[PDB]
């Protein structure tokens, strides 16, 4: 089974660097694409951002697009959301999603492709983010 | 930019009740449509893709409406454990956006 | 007795035609450029010294083989520098493309391919903008595109550590040669020059290439000049050289970004990144009036010989022969020339495209992938003369024929000869 | 380095007898690309040009001339080459006109000179063997 | 009267000081060895040196082209050996790894699966090779699914193990015209004038071998074990000792590896270890206390003759292979601890060593190698003939890395070329009639 | 090999009889960059071993180890006397001392020779 | 005496053996071939055979410095012609094969269908050709899925179609100061002295011809066959054989064959069998009696002679290479069987035989060909000149070979490559004035 | 040369009869084989004419083909006298018999031939 942690949330004021980071504790994890997603109390699911299993293919929300900054480290198991700029409204509970794992889609040799296949498979337990 | 919204906001059920649920976008998507479920207090978790296949982990009482796009999702019989909120989403393009969400009642 | 003795000299006026290599010389930041100075010998820069009276010689740069080993030597400078770096047999796969389309202008193509990343394992699907001049269809529906060069030759990057900008190039004859100069005015080539010198080597020689004009070239000294090894047969080119150069310039105003791709181990593809700031088609600039002059001289000359004059658009070829085609700023154009040879007897503007893959010479069985160069470009250059032919009411239009035809504008005054430094006489004189 | 010496010449069209003091003129007071053609070229354009100076000093060994640039022979003139009075080419033609005349009997000219050199060396030999 | 007039003399003995190459002569299985017949001259003998008197000349090992010629000669003949070789690019691929957790547990390896391109350009195959943990790094911190060292900067080639590495003796001999004095003194200094000098048409026999923070095999000094450095003042500069008694260094890899052959695709093979036969250690170095324990005392009693308490240091840190002595043991590439040796102030002493067969081996990155494995116990002998000490400005001396043109100048400080210029030039009453 | 470079720290007096051709004077295959090189060096071999014999030869000391000229010392040059060119001072020095003024020497040993030749020439000429 | 005092001749005729570099001369003299015949050096203009009478002088051909030079040397021919031509490694790939049959059966092949890629990198495509059995392998017992001979040790070079490989007279000259001395003996038997010699600038048309157990098209005899070895009394040297009467012979590939275009990769094309016009036939070489009847008797009788009755046999066994008369017609290599041939103890004899694809050529293993197939037609008629045969040691021979230098040496026995010494001192009545 | 060798048989004193001399010293691709064999074999060539060229520039002997010298004959290099050889013998087996020898004559000549010169200059300096 795949299981995810989350830390480094808190209450910080507006305009601060309030960065996120998630953990993954299982297998595998060299051909996982990865994403945050937002929740405001009381309304649905946001996407904020996506990043790939080899991390070329970065992607975010307009809402966010050059204040946050997604990245991770295959060699230590983790995905670090360095984000910047926050304001009031961006408060929200924060999971950490994985994308399912790579297609295989052996033709000629091994094939892993590098897709951000948009189906969150599994969630993190959450962290809260505010700023007041 | 694909639009997405769920109707009608929330519906009541029992245990036992066949229950349905709808979920409508504005631009077309051929199958690339998934939902998930919200048990307050917890994460979601991953119900169903492709708009027909079923997750890993999920009891085999949920089914989709996998054709043309008004999906909607289905489950044969109404027990606790699925008693929690619902959300679709999109996977056909980026960016990504999930409906207004829906949620379940005693009836 | 009439008393006479063989007499011997070392050193006597004595010269033969003769046919030898040349070994190059060139004017004074590491692999620099291709015509590298550090392959040359750079010598030295100012040999002069000369002068030559009362002599006559006979001339024919048609035949003049001091180009011809030079023709097959600069290819093979050219080839041999382009070993080093890589081959793009992995951009052979099919391409998925789509409209360059806003964020809306036409020519070139929003191409993706897979790609393998650093493992063989797993792979990736890069994205690009190739022009359409690079690419030929496959199913008619619309996708799945080619590459030109594919069904032909893996082609080479011009990989930028080493770059195309030419330098002067002095070609020296090797120790026991001289190169005879003509010196005359008017001198159109062949025949006997009556006006003549001779140097160890030869002044500043522009390694440019260039179709249907000349560029950065030689000029008469005063009148426009014409060569052809015949004029009532028009099966090949005729040279026009122009005393009284005129300006052109070219643009391509597209801050064009350069975009990486790890295409294989340790090796680094360029492909075009985003369009930055406004959108143009390159074109290029050349000043009516100071433009149309030129050809009202060179009708002049052509007239001397045949007994009205117009000048029609080219002839017919591909796309690589029916253009200027020249270099600028490190990227290769491919250009009309119609707006100015359609004339009988402000700038008015040369719009045109750009090609990354390359052949140049009619040998087809090796390319050059040209990278983008980042940002605008534009260059200044002097037009000395073209490469025209007769029609035969006669016209005439801009051809290019083979690469060669170039080289003879820069090389018709120098012919090679070998020194005969012993000569022996009768004299009244006597060994004691 | 097998220098060309007079090279590019002085007065080449003048008559003949400008090379008696034209030749007063001086004489003298890198890694290079490997594999292309100006190292190959290049390369083979010195060993031929050397080949070349060799060749003419190897002749004036056997003109009997060498280390100078002036010498008179013992051969006489032969009629059957040419009858050019001194006036005729000494006087009236350059070099160049020269060359291009006896071409055709040069070789034997050189021949004719080639044993008479050996035929006196050896007779100075007989007398030095007395 | 004086009555003196101008003469020429061919061949007076004037040399000038100038800048040429050096053609290449050696000493004695096609292509054979890295010296083979591809650049010299092969078992051309050691020819008689001629001697002088009364002449001083003032050599300089610092500026001596020599050093710079010659660096840029073993490159271009260690890449040519390597050209024809396989480039290993089809190796690259994820590996099934896993503790090596066999008996005949050891640390600092493991065994790994991995798929291969066969003979054919169609089917996997599930090949396995044991491999060096320096040679391997993780991809996840679960540990599993390890990749190459280097596929991700630069993929690089095999070396065939047809060729051998050792390094047969070298003479670098000079072009007619040229002359290489050589300086002869008992201390010499590496700068200053020799006031003992000669001269010789081919210089002696370099054995080009490579290593760090310890030269083996290389000349050494008649007595009074010497000290070359460009400035003693200077610390970053490079300070070069040379011994004059050796100290016997005994290296081995007391295991019996046996040679696995994977055909990793058409035409081309990838060696690499295989199972493992025999008792299982560690390999080590032997050096004998007493007598690095008297060459250091020695170094250390020469040392401080320019200061005046001197200190030897571990490592700098940073990276394994300029921190650790990295010589080559007849074909497979060593690295050795050294931390043992350099800690003293003023029997057997042991270290131990780890294998890495993916190595640069130069400072110039761009180049890159794989040492297939010697089949078999190897053990090679060798002398300890020189240091490399690098100091920070009471000192302490650490062992020293840096430039590899260094080891050069320990073998060359002695020769210079000199142009000759034979002509000459003078005044006589002899006057030509 | 007697004397190739063993007169050196001599006196130039002693220095004068150990001349001993001072000058002096196997495939290797073709492809790789030492073969190119090791011909390119046996090449400016020769260029160098000429550059002397042209110059002597202009100079008119063709196959002799010493010659004699017809022009004087200048004492601009040097004042030295032959006690102390001969008997004191050795080669090296003598090349040092004169390296400036060595242009002076050889234009007026290539134009003495010349002018002597010509004259030579008008005695055949009788 | 007189005191008689050293004297100096600059040219006397004496000469000194010696080991130098050779060069290419030959006729002119079009076409563009794999032999590097681009003019070399135009061939002699009435070439002098100059004789040096009245002088002794040796010869022995197993010694000679020749052969062994241009046996490595003739090899960088191939390699320097075929480094651009097309290397078939994609060509690797499992081949689909059934028994072929077509309107008239024929043996020793099936049309094989296989994958390989198109032009593009990541599209294949279904393609087939006919491929001889000696040239491919079953993967399995099963009895299916086959595979190219060459793909488990190298995949090799196709030989590009537009150079030919056709033999040319190549002439061999001395460089300038040497000379080569020829011997003109009637029966000379490979080694010791020849009484008449003479000297040219460069050999005789001497061709690059490769063939096992029979020479093809060399240079005749004039009279009397002879018999050449290292030493008749040892069974480890080859017996060259040499003809004096020309035994021809004519073989040819009956089936009008097409040549049959295959796209590989980016500027790669390979060829490889197609439809045949015709009908079945057999390939053969086509031999007559009486003439080969008389030369294997003939030389018979000058082998007793060194034994004091002679028995001939088919060939021992090994691979095909040895154990069969390999050669080459019109652009297809011929291995061919020969058993009849050798059918003897003391009209025509038809001798059915095949082709191969793919070749080695040398003991150079590593080193492989492939040889497009010709269109249309092939016939040769050539002429036999030499046997190369072996003695197992009343007398049995078979043919031999095994290696390919003994092709040369039966022609550059009559050559030996001398120095000219110009210079001789002696002492004469001169004292120098 | 190739016809220089054709006195051959004839005894010592045929070398000086039908006179001529010994071999004195078309573009072809770069790289081919070839061009490197013949551009290394041609420099090999050139060093094999200047080393003799040279000797007879230091023997005293450069431009003459046949020279005579200063130094006697030594008994204990051959006892044979004129009579004995030229109307005998031919070159070739005289010089694999001196053949030990040479170098010890080379020298003679050259020390022998330079001490004229000194003697001259000498001479010449009274
Ligand atoms: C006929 O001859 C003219 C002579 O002027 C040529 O035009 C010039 O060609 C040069 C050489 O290519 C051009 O130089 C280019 O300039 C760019 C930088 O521009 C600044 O610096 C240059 C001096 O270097 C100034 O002249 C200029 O005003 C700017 O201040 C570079 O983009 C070019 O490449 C350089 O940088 C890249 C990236 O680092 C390297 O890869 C290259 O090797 C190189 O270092 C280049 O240097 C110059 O701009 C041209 N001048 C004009 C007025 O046009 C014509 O090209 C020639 N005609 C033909 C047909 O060949
Ligand atoms: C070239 O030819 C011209 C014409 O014959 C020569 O003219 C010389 O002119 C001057 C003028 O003062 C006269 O004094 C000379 O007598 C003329 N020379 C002769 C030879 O007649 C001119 O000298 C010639 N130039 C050369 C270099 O030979
Ligand atoms: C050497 O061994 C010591 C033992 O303490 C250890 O600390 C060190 O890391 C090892 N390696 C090096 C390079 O010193
Ligand atoms: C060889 O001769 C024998 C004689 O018995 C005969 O049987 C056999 O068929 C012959 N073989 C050939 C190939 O001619």
């Amino acid at each position: 089974e795949v299981q995810l942690v989350e830390s480094g949330g808190g209450l910080v004021q507006p305009g601060g660097s309030l960065r996120l980071s998630c953990t993954f504790s299982g297998r595998s994890y060299h051909n996982y694409g990865m994403a945050w997603v937002r929740q405001a109390p009381g309304k649905g699911l946001e996407w904020v951002s996506s990043i790939s299993s080899g991390s070329s293919y970065t992607d975010y929300i307009g809402s966010v697009r050059g204040r946050f900054t997604i990245s991770r480290e295959n060699a230590m198991n983790s995905l670090s959301l360095h984000m910047n700029s926050l304001r009031a409204e961006d408060t929200g509970v924060y999971f950490c999603a994985s994308q399912g794992p790579d297609p295989w889609y052996e033709d000629d040799f091994g094939y892993h492709y590098e897709v951000l296949s948009n189906r969150f498979d599994v969630w993190g337990p959450g962290v809260l983010v505010t700023v007041s | 930019d694909i639009q997405m919204t769920q109707s009608p906001s929330s519906l009541s059920a029992s245990v036992g009740d066949r229950v349905t649920i709808t979920c409508r976008a504005s631009q077309t998507v051929s199958s690339n449509l998934a939902w998930y479920q919200q048990k307050p207090g917890k994460a979601p978790k991953f119900l169903i893709y492709d708009s027909s296949t079923l997750a890993t982990g999920v009891p085999s009482r949920f089914s989709g409406s996998g054709s043309g796009t008004e999906f909607t999702l289905t489950i044969s019989s109404l027990q606790p454990e699925d008693f929690a909120t619902y959300y679709c989403q999109q996977h056909y393009s980026r960016p990504v956006t999930f409906g207004g969400g829906t949620k379940v009642e005693i009836k | 007795a009439e008393n006479l003795w063989v007499t011997v000299y070392y050193g006597v006026p004595v010269w033969r035609e003769a046919d030898t290599t040349l070994f190059c010389a060139s004017d004074a930041t590491e692999a620099h450029n291709v015509w590298a100075t550090h392959a040359c010998v750079p010598t030295d820069p100012n040999p002069q010294e000369i002068y030559l009276e009362n002599v006559t010689e006979n001339f024919n740069m048609w035949k003049n083989n001091m180009v011809e080993q030079m023709h097959t030597d600069i290819i093979s400078l050219w080839d041999e520098s382009l070993k080093p770096c890589v081959k793009l047999t992995p951009l052979c796969v099919t391409l998925d493309c789509q409209a360059f389309n806003s964020s809306a202008m036409q020519e070139m193509k929003n191409c993706s391919f897979n790609v393998t990343t650093e493992l063989r394992d797993k792979k990736k699907k890069e994205y690009s903008l190739f022009y359409k001049l690079d690419i030929v269809q496959i199913n008619k529906n619309g996708r799945q595109y080619r590459l030109i060069n594919c069904n032909t030759s893996a082609c080479t990057q011009i990989c930028p550590k080493v770059s195309f900008e030419p330098i002067p190039i002095h070609f020296c004859a090797p120790a026991g040669f001289a190169i005879l100069k003509c010196n005359e005015k008017h001198f159109n080539g062949t025949g006997p020059c009556k006006n003549v010198s001779t140097v160890q080597c030869t002044h500043g020689i522009k390694p440019v290439v260039s179709t249907q004009l000349l560029l950065n070239g030689s000029l008469a000294e005063e009148e426009v000049v014409i060569r052809s090894e015949n004029i009532t047969d028009n099966a090949k080119t005729i040279i026009v050289q122009l005393a009284k150069p005129v300006k052109i310039n070219c643009t391509r105003p597209n801050n064009m970004t350069r975009k990486s791709i790890r295409i294989g181990p340790g090796q680094t593809f360029y492909a075009l990144g985003d369009i930055i700031g406004n959108i143009r088609k390159p074109y290029c600039n050349v000043s009516k009036r100071e433009w149309n002059n030129t050809l009202q001289q060179v009708a002049a000359q052509l007239r001397k010989s045949f007994n009205t004059i117009v000048f029609e658009k080219s002839s017919g070829g591909d796309l690589e022969v029916t253009t200027h085609s020249f270099n600028c700023g490190g990227e290769f154009f491919y250009c009309n020339t119609s707006g100015l040879f359609n004339s009988t007897w402000d700038t008015i503007t040369l719009q045109c495209r750009i090609k990354q893959i390359i052949n140049m010479w009619q040998r087809v069985g090796r390319c050059m992938y040209a990278p983008p160069i980042p940002g605008v470009i534009r260059c200044e250059s002097n037009i000395t003369g073209l490469l025209l032919t007769r029609d035969g009411n006669e016209t005439f239009r801009p051809g290019g024929g083979d690469m060669r035809d170039n080289w003879r504008s820069e090389l018709y005054k120098y012919k090679v000869v070998q020194i005969e430094p012993l000569g022996v006489a009768p004299t009244h004189c006597k060994r004691r | 380095l097998g220098a060309v010496f007079f090279g590019f010449l002085g007065a080449a069209g003048s008559t003949m007898g400008a090379a008696s003091n034209t030749l007063t003129v001086q004489a003298r007071q890198q890694q290079l690309l490997r594999l292309g053609v100006w190292g190959f070229k290049q390369l083979q354009a010195r060993v031929l040009a050397l080949e070349r100076y060799l060749e003419v000093q190897q002749l004036l060994g056997i003109w009997g001339c060498s280390g100078k640039l002036i010498c008179c022979t013992t051969v006489p003139w032969n009629s059957t080459w040419s009858n050019k009075n001194y006036t005729d080419i000494w006087d009236n033609m350059t070099w160049l006109q020269w060359d291009r005349e006896i071409g055709n009997y040069t070789d034997e000219i050189y021949r004719l000179i080639e044993e008479s050199q050996f035929q006196q060396e050896i007779n100075e030999q007989d007398l030095l063997a007395l």
